This record gives C-alpha cells, structure tokens and sequence, in this order.
RNA sequence: AGAACGCAGCGAAAUGCGAUACGUAAUGUGAAUUGCAGAAUUCCGUGAAUCAUCGAAUCUUUG
RNA sequence: UGAAAAGAACUUUGAAAAGAGAGUGAAAAAGUAC
RNA sequence: CCACGUCAACAGCAGUUGGACGUGG
RNA sequence: GCCAGCACCUUUGCUGGC
C-alpha cells in the first residue's frame, strides 16, 4: 500500500505488479545516464535489484504453475 | 570463552573460528558483556548481547573507569566503541577508541519487547 | 520469451551532447547482441519517435554504441531534459 | 565629426569626459575597517544643503518624499539626492535584456563578463545624467526654472553621485569590507531610524512639513515614565490624529523587526551525510534571503520607475502641461479634494500606500494588485538570477558530477541532485514569499524605506550565515571557538 | 490553475513548512545583530540631525 | 591466424584491455593490503 | 629517530636540518659532507657557490682515484680536483634549509661549526649497460640520504 | 656607442676539429663581456644569423660589431650586441 | 602378626583400623633405565608429524638437466627459469624448498610389546611407588607422614560433589601440592604447545582404586590429580615424563586383587 | 610560447599544413595559447595572429 | 588605475565648495 | 568435471552470481548492516547472516 | 607496528619532496617491508 | 593515437619535456 | 571548395578569378 515490498509483493497478482515493475523500471531509466546523478542512490540499487527480484517471483511463479499441471 | 570438548583444536585454527567464522547473532556471543546484580535478579539471566543503545563501563584497561552510550561495535572486529572520548586532535581530526566486550561491564539496559523474550527461552541453537 | 532490453544506457559526452543540438541525434549504448530493428522499436517507444536512421559500431567500454538521428518534430533538447 | 567611415559608436566624446575609474590600493584588516568607516563618515555629510539659494530661502524646497529614500539610498535636499538609484537600474536594465535572452552572453567566460560590468557602470552614468534632468523635470525644488541655476543644480547632483558610484565601487574591490551597495543601503535606512525615534525636536509653527517632532521614542516613553528636565507626563497611546501618537513609529519598527528577522533566520534544511562514519551527518542550512536579496531589490526599484503606472515617470508628465501621446493619463499626481493629498487616482497601484503613520484598510484593491505585481516582479527576477549564471543550477550539478566522478579513478559520488530538486523549490518561492512579506512589513507601516529595510537586515545575516560558515568550516579567523571541538570518527 | 503552476505551488508550499521556527539562542543572536545595528543607527542619525539646526541657526 | 573468424574476438579483447587493473589506492589504506600491482 | 650520530649538541644551541631520499651521489657527497667544514654556513655557501663558477669543487681525500694527471687549485693537501656540481646543489638545498631552520633559531651569531653530517645510503638505483652478446653489466645512477646538524662553539 | 672589431683570426682557424660555431658564440659572449664590462651579453638573432651564414667553416673572419651600454647595473642589464 | 601388613586410613579419615597387606608385586629394585626405555617405547607409538610440503621435492620435473656454464651444473637440477630452480629449491642448497628428506612417513619406528616384556614393565612400575625419599626430588611436596603411598576409602568413588573432593585432599596432606599446579609457572606455553613440550607447569598426584573406574564424571577434572585403576594403569600415569618416584594414593582393595594372577610373574631380587 | 605543441598541431590541422609553414605571432603568444577549440583557431588566423607560409 | 586618495580628495573639496554657495 | 568474458556506487585483492547479474528466496535471528570515502536503511515485532540448511528461483559465452 | 590507528593536529621553513619544533600513546632508536 | 592535468618512478645526464604517470574522448 | 580585394573586433556580408 505504502511501498514496495515484501508482503505487498510476493503475493500479488501480478499484471499489476508487472505494470508498476516496469514504470519503477522507467524512473530508474529516466534516471540513467549521468542522471547517475551523481547518487548512488540506494534506491537506485534497490529498485534496480527488486526488478531482479520480482523478476525471479514472476518466473517462478510461472515455473510452479507448469508443475502443477 | 567457548566451553570445551568436542572438536580438538589445539589450535591457532580454533582462534581463526572465532576471528573469521561467525557473523552478527554468534558475534551475540562475543558482543556478551556480563550484568549487574540487580538486573541479574531482574530478568535472572547473567550477561546480555550489547545493544548501540546499552550504557556500559570499562573496567579492564587503561581507560579503566568512564560510562557512556556504545556509539558502535563491529561484528567483524568483535569490538566496541564508547561515547566519547575519543581524544581529539585540534581541527577536529578524531578518534574512536576501541575496547573487547568481556572486559565491560553494563550498567543501564534500554531492553526492549521480544529481545528480552527470545533470550530468555531457553538459548541454544534454533539458528 | 527470449529477448533483451536492448539500451543499457545513453552515452553522454562532448561528442554526444554535440550530435542533439547539430540533427536531432541521440547516441546510446546497447547491447553486445543489439540489432539494429530493435534500436528503432525502443527508442520510438521510450521517446514517441521516428528514427530517421541507426547505424551501429563498437566502443571499447564492449558495449556497442548506437547513433541515432531522429525527426525533426521531434525536438530534442527538452526530451534530454527529460534523460 | 562625420567623415566617411561605417561606425555608430560613440567614441571620440566618451574620453573627453571626465567620468571616473576606480582603485588601486587596498589593505585588511585595520585597513578595510578604517577605510570602510571613512567612506560612511564622507556619507554622513547628508546634513550640508546642495547649491541654489533661492529654492533654500522661501519654499525651502517642496515636501519631503518618503518613498524613494530608502531604495535610493539619498536624502532629500542635499549631495546625494539620487544615491544608488541609477547604479541599480543599469543592473535592471542589463538584467532584462539577458534574462529575457534578447542578448545572449554566456557569464563564465572572462571576455564578456567583464563587459557586462564595464557597460553597468558607464550606463549608471548615463542614467545619472537622465535622472538629474527627470528630478528637475518633477518640479521637487518648487523652482523650475529655463537653462540657468537649474543646470547647475543638475550638474552637481551628477558629480556627487559620479562619487557614490565611485564609492559603491571602492569598497566592492576591496578598498573596505562588504559590498559598496550594501553599506550605502543599509546606513540609509539607518538614518532615518534614529532620524524618526530618538531626533530631537524642536519649537517652530509650519504650515508645510517641518520637523517640529522627532524623538517618538523619547517623548512617548519619558511621558509614560515620569517628568524629566522637560515639562511633560501624560500617556499618549494612539489616535487617528494629525499630532502623531508616538507610539505609532515606536511600534511599527518593532513589529516590522520581530518578522522579518525571524523570516531572515528561515532556511531550509537540506542534510549531507557520513563524517568518516555510516549514517547521516551536517544539517546545511542554505541561504534563501541573501539570493533573493538582489531580486527583490530590483522588484522595489523597478516600481518606482515605470512610466506607465509608477511614481518618478509619472509625476514629471503630471507636472508637463501638454497632452499627446504622453499625458497624466498614466496618473495624476496633483492637489486632491481629500484630506492627505498624495495621487489621486493613477495607474500606480504599484504604488505602496504606507506612510509614516498607520496602515491603509480603506483600499484592500489597490492591496491585492500591489502584491500581485512584486510577487510577479519576484519571479520574474528569480529566473533572470538563474540564467544570468551565479551558481548556476545545471552547469554546477554537471560540473560537479563529472569532475568528482573522474577525480583519480573514481569518486563516491554527492548530495547535488538531492539539493537540485529542493533548491528551485525554495529559490523562485524564497523570491515571492520574500516579497509577500515585504508587502507586510509595509503594511505595518512607516515609509521612506519600509521595503528596504526588510531586504537590507534579510540579506545581512543570511550574509552573516555564510560569513560564519566559511569562519568555521573553511578557516582563518573563526567562529567555531564558541562550540564544537569534539567530533568522532568511527 | 493548470498541471504546471499547480505542481510549482505545492513543491513551493514544503519550503514554507519547512520553518527553522524560533530558537531562544538564535532570538539573542537576533538581538545583538539589530543591537549592534542599533548603535551604527544611534551614531550616524544623531549626527546629521543636531549639525543642521546650527546650519539653520547660522543663516536667518 | 585463422581463429572462428571473426572481428567478435579483437572485440573482447580491446574491453579487456580497459577493465584492467589499473588501480587505485583507498582500500589499501583499509587492508590488509599485502603490496600489488 | 634519526641524528645525530655524534649526539653532543644540545638543541638550545644547535639547529639542523636533513635530505631524504634525493637523487645525488653517495660518492661524492660523502666527500663534500666531509670537506664543507668548518667554517659557518656563509663560508660554507660562498665556497660552494663559487665552486658552480670556478672554484673546482672541494677537495677529495680518498676518492682520488685516476683519471689523468693533475692539476691547478688550492689542492691544499690534495691534488685530485674533480668537479661534480650535482652534489653541490644538493649541499646547497641542505645548508639553506639549515641556515633558515637557524634564522627562526633564534640564538646566531659568530658562533656555528658543522659539528656532525653523515650520509646514509639511500640505496643504489639499479639499471643496466649494454655490451656483448646479451650479457648486461650494472649501472648505478648513484644517489643519497643525509643528514647535517651544527653547533655554537 | 663604441665599435670593435673582433679578432677571430686569433683561434677560429684554429679550432675544427667540426664544431666552431657554439665555441665561437661562447667566445663572441665573454670577449664583449671584458670589453664593455658588463654581465649579460645579449646575443641578437641578427649575429647569430651572422656567424651561421657561411657555417661554421664558414665565417667571414674579424667582425665588426656596435655595443652600448649600461650604468643600468645589475638588475637589467642593457649590453645590446648587434647593431644600436 | 605383622608382615607387610598395614593400618587402613579412610578420608573419614582420622582411621580407626587396619588394612589388607602391601603387596608383594611392590618389592623389586627400582630399575630407573627399563622405567625410561617402556616410556619411549610406549610414547613413539602415538608420534608422528607434519612439516613442509609442495610436493615432498618436486614441482620439478629433471634428471639432472644441469646445464654448464660454471661452476659446474652445482649438481644438479634443471626446470626450470627465473625462480626457483638451480638447484634452488630442490635442493639443498635451499634458500626456498625441501630439506634432504620432508619429514618422513615412510620411516616405521615402534617398539612392538612383547607378553613378557610388558608383565615385567608393570611389576617394576608397580615396585616403583613404593619409595618415599624420590617424592621431593621430583617435585611434589608432602608435608604428612607417614602412611605412604597413601590409601583412602572407597567413599572416594560415589562423589560427585564438588567440595567432598576438598574434604578428601585436606586428609592426605598434599593439598598444597594441588594448589601449586594451579600457580604460574601454570603461564603460557608458547609454539610447542600443539604438540606438547611447553612451559613449564609440574605433575600432582594420582589416585588408584579397583573395581570402578571411578573415574566418575566429577572425578575427571581437578587441578593435576590423576585417576586410574590396578587393572588398567601405565608408566605415564605412575611416574609422566620418566623421571620414577611419583606421589601415589591408592584405595583399599588393591592389594588382593592384584595379588591373584595367572599369567605368571612374581617377585626375586 | 609553452605548451603549445598541441597548438602548433591543431593551428596547423585547421589550415592544413605539415606543421613548418604555419606562423604564431610573438606578441600575442599568451591569446594563441587560449585557443584550444577549433572555431577559436578561426578567429586568430581572421585577425592574422596565425598565419601561412 | 586612478587612485583611491584621488577620490577622497575630490569629495572633501567637492563638500567645501557646496556647503557656502 | 572445467574455462572464457561480463556484472558493481567503489573495485586494489579475493569469490559471489549470470544481461534479472556479490543478486535474493524459504526455514530463521534481534541491534546493527552496504569492505571504505560517500550516499542511506534500521533500531520496545518484517533492517541483517551462511553461525546452519550436500537446501533453492534465476542461469550469458565456451566445454 | 600497536590494547586501541590514537597512522602525527597546529606553527615556522622549503619550488616540491622533506626538514625543524610540536601532538598521540604504557613505550615512537614502536612512525608505516615499523 | 586525440584532448586536458601532472613529475614520485621511468628516459642512459637533466627537465618548465615525453611514447611515462593520471583521467576522459 | 580554393585564391585575392574592400567593410567588420569576431561570427559575418558584398565583389572578382580558377
């Protein structure tokens, strides 16, 4: 609700999530390059990092879901 | 420190365990300092893992005696930071001062909800 | 699904900065395995474009830098005060 | 000369006057105090009359203007009547044209900015000559005359104000502390503070305004107090009257302190991080009201001089008879039906309506379009202030973001992008909310220098702040032997 | 009020709310700082008033 | 010689050459920095 | 750490100075170190200064080998001038540290004597010369540490 | 000003050996030095292109030369050496 | 009615009768150079080590590929550039490798136990606390007398709690003796450590019984004391490091269960 | 002039030349020297502050 | 370059000369 | 089995993982983590681990 | 190297390096392949 | 290579110079 | 595109030849 991860995330359904992941995807590419800024930031990193990690949701989901059938 | 006998480390192998082995939650063990006695009877234990927040005093040095706040302590040192003192140099060129758990002593706990509770059912190993 | 993103990044330098206010050009670095139809389809949708024409070479940072001239109608110094 | 070449310059007879140049030695500390002290005491000759006597004798020169005297920096009825006036309209002007980018000059290079400075100040000439013309043109000596004394008058107007401007530059280039400009506004406003409160007064019958009372604060409080060597006792506390209550300019001069030098201490609070640690570090605060100091000073000198609704450039065509194209159309400044004469009814709704007295409730009109227009005349000037470089906000954030990312490797990297977003923010608005409560110290009363005072004391310790910071941080002579002294390092 | 002035005024409105607000230790360097002006103001005011009267006095 | 063509691999290589090491100097004033390079 | 070596001063009558890790010649400073001497330090920098023009170099005691047959002086118990003005600038950047480390002193002013200096091997640089069939000999491009302090007599 | 005439019959024929001309300039250098009694010497381009003209083998023997001076002193010499 | 026949003394302890006979396994003379000869024996069994490495040689491949120049090939090696090799390195001659043989194993050592050799190992041991004088000479101090080697309850065994093992030895004076093991020279052994050499602590006493061990729980553990049975007991327990004449405590009950044997070794001189 | 190996080599590129011919006044070497640009080189040779033999 | 006491000067004469005519 | 080359805010040295690129997850712990400069996240219950998982979702290029 | 980087502030001198004096600490002929 | 900034090491001396060192293109 | 003249501080403009 407010945020962005980790119980919001996992398990959500995920047209939604994919929407979001791709404009967080667009914040951070609006934000590249240099427009690296100069920041780190951690939000860089992090975002840049949960589109890793929710790519790994997505995926997975996706894989269990073809072992269940 | 650890309790004998299991694994037969003569061994300078047996210090590399603990300087190298063993990051923040069995740094809890060597982040231990022992109570007071008055909350020793408290809570019933007999030493506590340091908080950032735990008011401790020195007791085995040659700063022997001073109180204050822990500013830091790092798990991969095994070694704390009180507040301070330090020991500056004129423009504000400054220093930390670092001090080994087992020899402090804490004083005021700030413990808190949970932190409390965990410790105090039943130890081990559940890691 | 097989695809990649293509762009990892824009290059900005002096040379780069010089091509947006000499024709519209933007200069991008993309992909080791980038083709050049791709280039086209992610910067229209990125930037809402035609590309007017890629051509594509490599840079020693590996990355393959991606020059890219764009419309006139386009305008392109307030959509790079956007990147 | 004519002759035959291709040439519009004026060129032959810009030597053969006689104008001045500037300094030559300097030396700190004892120096710059001894020398920045000498050039207010040469200021603090106000009190010797200018030249022409039959102006001096009967009329005594017409009513004493309480509008201009602050922003100017002058005096009435003395050397240097015009002050800073045109030294900051050559600025306004040059600012217009390369803030509204009709004349493009790119300021980080020497050649042209140079130029830009050069050109401000023969042009604060040439608009001194125009001014000391459009003064007598006002009919403010109750004497316009044809071409005899009244060119003489105009003359030394210019002469002792080619010294203020020299002045202004003197202590600019080191000659004293602060800015030259600065200094000459700030013992303005001073001078009629003490002028009006502490005075001394006098026993005469006047028909005209004469200074029969000053000393508000010593007649008020020593009549509340007791009796002293004067005969006096009884409180006055206010009134509506034309016998002024003493308390009122006691009051107002406080009320406008106490707010604007609390907005004067507003900042915002833009923090850095790590020491030499982990976690957060500095607070920085960041000076608001020292850069819109100078827009905000443009904002209060441009509504004293626009021809269409404005009070200098009106009152000369209110004074001038015939009627074409120009007229008093652009507002009557004339006897009035009513019981205070003062414009009766012009464009001039820029026109502040507070005076040496109490605020104006009767026209909450000519309130609202006077705030619209400094507010407007604020934002104007913010984004003159951007783009006529200063720290610029996209070459510095560039800048340094390239330089430091490449400092040997490599770098770990800054809070500028962090400031880029909350700076505009506070700069353009600092610049608006800096002239809406100029508006309000205004309004609380008092004039001939109620809306340049307020930027006079804003600008002067937010210009602290930064003096203190580079004390402290920086080095030399310090501020920092108050507190600090123990910092960690983890 | 379209979507331009109306993203300015409430990015200009957190300025505003963001108030360093009234610290006793920065009211007394308030009150030396106006005190210090007030003695500048006491010198230079005083003195250009009381030389003008013997001007006046001097010449009928 | 003759290698699977191609101008791919004078490509890696000339990346490699950038993303040698060279060098700096920061980290081993906190190490444990036992001399290289 | 370092100084003196012959510690005999003491330091509210001395004043000193020292080189580190400079590029000039073990072998012939160690001649200089010893021949300055002794003499104050304007003695000292106008032997030395006139030495750039004319005066040789400074006598050589034992470092003397041949070389031709020699030669015109002074040679003033010595007969084997030389004249290496890489050492003598090395020397002079030593004595004008020395003589402004004594001008903040504040003691002066007839008094002085270099009482100790003594070079320290700082090392050798070590390069090569050509010859014969890849075979490469040595070459030292010479240099040195130093270290000089002086006293009131 | 004060005219010589420089004697480069005495050692010129007698030097080469190759190299003349760098002697030569030192020796043009120190004997106008002695004579005007100076410091610097200036040395113009003018009489460098006169003593490289011919080249080294390759000078057109004793010069004339006009020199002025000096009562400067020291701290900025005026010795012009080509033509005043 | 006496022979070798004692008076019991419990740890209750402050006795009141009379024990069982010394035995006659405690006569023989004391041998002092078969005592050192089973100590080795019985310790190099046990001992090996570990050293360098690489490769024991030998990275480094060669015959002798020694190649002229002078001074010779010295002697020796090859393979090989830049290094590292030389010689070098393989030796020795080793500013680098090895040493002429990496600590060997390979080299089969042991003393095999003979039947009749380790009968007799034992009944000289067992000859050999039946001394007095030898006790301070080796380094343990006994302030008590007389009733020695001592003998003590079978009461020793049920303990168990901590402060009855402080009742036990305030009887069999010693006691001080225990409280030297727990003194610096106790200090900090330094490299030697690992495989035991040290500095530079002493020995205390040993405490026998017999139909246990008991060596219970609590038994185990204590400053310097020793625990062992007559049935299982050994030269490193009876006199540690070979220099005979340990102070012995013994419990009653030992002297008729060592007695019967069979087997076959007794006592002559 | 110092450091102007780099405007020998550029001033010379501009009016394409092998480096000899092209001319750099004495005077004004300091203004030469704070070119460094290509469009900075055409003004200096319009003036005639570097010129071609 | 004018110079600084040049200014000073000027202004103290200029000051004189205004304050009787 | 093994190996090339990438990845990072930094990248000397080590190994952690693959264009999602020292990632994170499921069991789980408790006041400090991102080596460090810096930029930040947490602190009376959802930050942070190989203390332990022969356990796991992703998985370029070459073999 | 040291318990802890406290890995040497500040001042004078020197083109710079460094030197002189001074600071830290139990000890600096413990001042950085210590 | 090109451009800009430097001299601790490297250049057979030396250096205000470089193919070196540093960073971009 | 190259070369030359006049105007201009430059960026430029006009005229002529190849």
């Amino acid at each position: 609700m407010a945020g962005v991860k980790a119980y919001e995330l996992r398990t959500k359904s995920k047209e939604q999530l994919a929407s979001q992941l791709v404009d967080l995807k667009k914040e951070l590419a609006e934000l590249k390059v240099q427009k690296l800024s100069r920041p780190s930031l951690p939000k860089i990193k992090t975002v840049r990092k949960s589109i890793a990690c929710v790519l790994t949701v997505i995926n997975e989901q996706q894989r269990e879901a073809v072992r269940q059938l | 420190m650890a309790k004998q006998s299991l694994d037969v480390s003569s061994d300078r192998r047996k210090a590399r365990k603990a300087y190298f082995t063993a990051p923040s939650s069995q740094r809890r063990v060597l982040l231990s300092a022992p109570l007071s006695k008055e909350l020793r009877a408290q809570y019933g234990i007999k030493a506590l893992p340091i908080r950032r927040d735990d008011e401790v005093l020195v007791v085995r040095g040659s700063k022997k005696g001073q109180e204050g706040k822990i500013s830091s302590v790092y798990r991969l040192k095994f070694a704390v930071q009180v507040d301070k003192v330090t020991k500056e140099k004129v423009n504000g060129a400054s220093v930390p001062i670092n001090l080994h758990p087992s020899k402090l002593v804490i004083t005021k706990l700030h413990l808190d909800k949970d932190r409390k509770a965990l410790i105090q059912r039943k130890g081990g190993k559940l890691e | 699904l097989d695809s990649y993103k293509v762009i990892e990044q824009p290059i900005t330098s002096e040379t780069a900065m010089k091509k947006v206010e000499d024709g519209n050009i933007l200069v991008f670095q993309v992909s080791m395995k980038a083709n050049k139809y791709q280039i086209k389809k992610a910067v229209k949708e990125l930037y809402e474009v035609d590309v007017l024409k890629v051509n594509t070479l490599v840079r020693p940072n590996g990355t393959k830098k991606a020059y890219v001239r764009l419309t006139a109608d386009y305008d392109a110094l307030d959509i790079a005060n956007r990147i | 000369m004519s002759g035959f070449r291709l040439i519009d310059i004026v060129k032959p007879i810009l030597p053969i006057l006689p104008e001045v140049e500037l300094p030559f030695e300097k030396l700190p500390f004892d120096d710059k105090i001894v020398y920045t002290i000498f050039a207010g005491l040469i200021y603090l000759f106000a009190q010797f009359p200018l030249v022409g006597l039959p102006k001096a004798t009967t009329p005594n020169v017409n009513d004493p203007i309480y509008f201009l005297r602050g922003v100017f920096g002058c005096e009435p009825r003395t050397l240097l009547e015009f002050g800073l006036f045109p030294n900051i309209s050559s600025g306004l002007i040059l600012q217009l044209l390369a803030g509204l980018k009709v004349i493009k000059v790119n300021f980080k290079i020497q050649s042209d900015r140079e130029l830009f400075q050069s050109l401000t100040k023969v042009f604060a000439i040439v608009q001194y000559v125009i001014l000391t013309n459009i003064f007598i043109f006002a009919g403010y000596f109750g004497d316009d005359l044809s071409v005899v004394q009244i060119g003489l008058i105009n003359f030394q107007l210019v002469g002792a104000g080619i010294f203020t401007t020299l002045l202004a530059e003197v202590i600019d280039k080191g000659f004293g502390f602060s800015s030259g400009a600065m200094i000459i506004n700030t013992v303005v406003i001073a001078t009629n503070l003490v002028a009006d409160t502490f005075g001394v007064s006098q026993i005469k019958v006047g028909e005209d305004d004469q200074t029969e009372a000053q000393g508000a604060l010593i007649n008020l409080i020593q009549g509340l107090r007791s009796k002293h060597k004067t005969f006096i006792g009884g409180i006055i506390s206010a009134f509506n009257r034309d016998y002024l209550p003493n308390l009122t300019t006691t009051i107002i001069v406080l009320a406008i302190a106490i707010i604007v030098c609390y907005l004067q201490s507003v900042r915002v609070e833009l923090p850095i991080r790590s020491t030499r640690a982990r976690g957060t570090n500095n607070v920085y605060p960041i000076k608001l009201l020292y850069t819109g100091c100078l827009s905000v000073l443009f904002s209060y000198t441009i509504l004293f001089y626009i021809h269409i609704f404005a009070f200098v450039l009106i009152q000369l065509v209110a004074k001038n008879e015939p009627t074409h194209i120009i007229c008093k159309i652009m507002g009557h400044y004339e006897n009035a039906n009513n019981l205070l004469a003062v414009p009766t009814f012009p464009l001039s709704l820029l026109a502040p309506p507070t005076s040496f007295f109490k605020g104006v409730t009767q026209q909450p009109l000519t309130f609202i379009t006077y705030s619209a227009f400094i507010l407007v005349t604020g934002i104007w000037f913010a984004d003159k202030w951007q783009a006529i470089s200063g720290s610029s906000a996209r070459d510095v954030a560039l800048e340094f973001k390239d330089q430091g990312i490449t400092l040997m490797g490599r770098r770990e990297q800054n809070v500028a992008k962090e400031l880029n977003k909350v700076i505009p923010i506070a700069a353009v608005t600092g610049a608006s909310v800096l002239s809406l409560i100029t508006v309000i110290g205004e309004s609380l009363g008092l004039k001939g220098k109620a809306a340049g005072i307020v930027v006079g004391i804003a600008g002067g310790f937010s210009l602290l702040e930064v003096i203190t910071i580079e004390y402290q941080q920086s080095g030399g002579q310090s501020a920092l032997n108050q507190v600090l002294g123990v910092p960690g390092a983890m | 009020l379209v979507e331009a002035p109306v993203e300015f005024v409430r990015e200009g409105t957190q300025f505003l709310a963001k108030c360093k607000k009234p610290d006793l230790k920065e009211y007394t360097k308030i009150v030396k700082a106006v005190g210090i002006g007030f003695i500048a103001v006491g010198i230079i005011g005083y003195a250009i008033k009381l030389i003008h009267i013997p001007i006046r006095y001097v010449i009928v | 010689m003759a290698a699977q063509k191609s101008f791919r691999i004078k490509q890696k290589m000339a990346k490699a050459k950038k993303q040698n090491r060279p060098l700096p100097q920061w980290i081993r004033l906190r190490t444990n920095n036992t001399i290289r390079y | 750490m370092a100084r003196y070596g012959a510690t005999s001063t003491n330091p509210a009558k001395s004043a000193s100075a020292r080189g580190s890790y400079l590029r000039v010649s073990f072998k012939n400073t160690r001649e200089t170190a010893q021949a300055i001497n002794g003499w104050e330090l304007t003695k000292a920098q106008k032997y030395l200064e006139q030495v750039l023009d004319h005066q040789r170099a400074i006598p050589f005691r034992r470092f003397n080998s041949s070389i031709g047959r020699t030669a015109q002086g002074k040679e003033f118990g010595v007969t084997k001038a030389r004249w290496p003005a890489k050492s003598v600038k090395f020397v002079q950047g030593l004595l004008q540290n020395a003589a402004a480390n004594a001008e903040a002193k504040g003691l002066d002013a007839t008094k002085l004597y270099v009482s100790h200096i003594q070079v320290n091997q700082a090392p050798k640089q070590r390069r090569r010369t050509y010859r014969a069939h890849g075979r490469i000999n040595k070459y030292e491009s010479s240099p040195s540490h130093i270290e000089l302090v002086v006293t009131e007599k | 000003t004060r005219e010589y005439t420089i004697n480069l019959h005495k050692r010129l024929h007698g030097v080469s050996f190759k190299k003349r001309a760098p002697r030569a300039v030192k020796e043009i250098k120190k004997f106008a030095k002695l004579h005007m009694g100076t410091d610097d010497v200036r040395l113009a381009p003018e009489l460098n292109q006169a003593i490289w003209k011919r080249g080294v083998k390759g000078v057109e023997y004793r010069l004339r030369l006009r020199i002025s001076r000096k009562r400067n002193e020291e701290e900025d010499a005026k010795n012009p050496l080509f033509s005043y | 009615m006496s022979r070798p026949q004692v008076t019991v003394h419990s740890l209750t302890g402050e006795a009141t009768a009379n024990a069982l006979p010394l035995p006659a396994v405690f006569s023989a003379p004391i041998r002092p150079d078969i005592v050192h000869t089973v100590f080795t024996s019985v310790n190099k069994n046990k001992r090996q080590a570990y050293a360098v490495s690489e490769k024991a040689g030998h990275q480094t491949s060669a015959e002798s590929w020694g190649t002229g120049r002078a001074v010779a090939r010295i002697p020796r090696v090859g393979g090989g550039g830049t290094g590292r090799s030389g010689q070098g390195a393989f030796g020795n001659m080793c500013r680098g490798g090895r040493m002429f043989a990496p600590t060997k194993t390979w080299r089969k050592w042991n003393v095999k136990v003979n039947h009749n050799e380790k009968r007799y190992a034992t009944a000289s041991a067992i000859a050999a606390t039946a001394v007095a004088s030898l006790v301070l000479a080796r380094g343990h101090r006994v302030e008590k007398i007389p009733e020695i080697p001592l003998v003590v309850s079978t009461d020793l065994e049920s303990i168990q709690k901590t402060k009855e093992a402080v009742a036990a030895l305030k009887a069999v004076g010693a006691h001080s003796d225990l409280l030297k093991v727990l003194k610096s020279k106790k200090l900090r052994a330094g490299k030697g450590k690992y495989r035991n050499r040290r500095w530079t602590q002493r020995r205390g006493p040993l405490v026998v019984y017999a139909e246990d061990n008991g060596i219970v729980k609590a038994l185990r553990n204590v400053p310097g004391v020793e625990t062992a049975n007559v049935a299982s007991l050994n030269l490193l327990q009876l006199a540690p490091g070979a220099h005979l004449g340990r102070f012995v405590i013994w419990t009653e009950a030992a002297f008729t269960k060592l007695d019967q044997v069979w087997g076959s070794e007794t006592v002559a001189s | 002039m110092a450091n102007l190996r780099t405007q020998k080599r550029l001033a010379a590129s501009v009016v394409g030349v092998g480096k000899r011919k092209v001319w750099l006044d004495p005077n004004e070497t300091s203004e030469i020297a704070q070119a460094n640009s290509r469009n900075a080189i055409r003004k200096l040779v319009k003036n005639g502050t570097i010129v071609k033999k | 370059r004018v110079d600084s006491l040049v200014v000073l000067f000027l202004s103290v004469g200029f000051i004189f000369s205004v304050i009787a005519l």
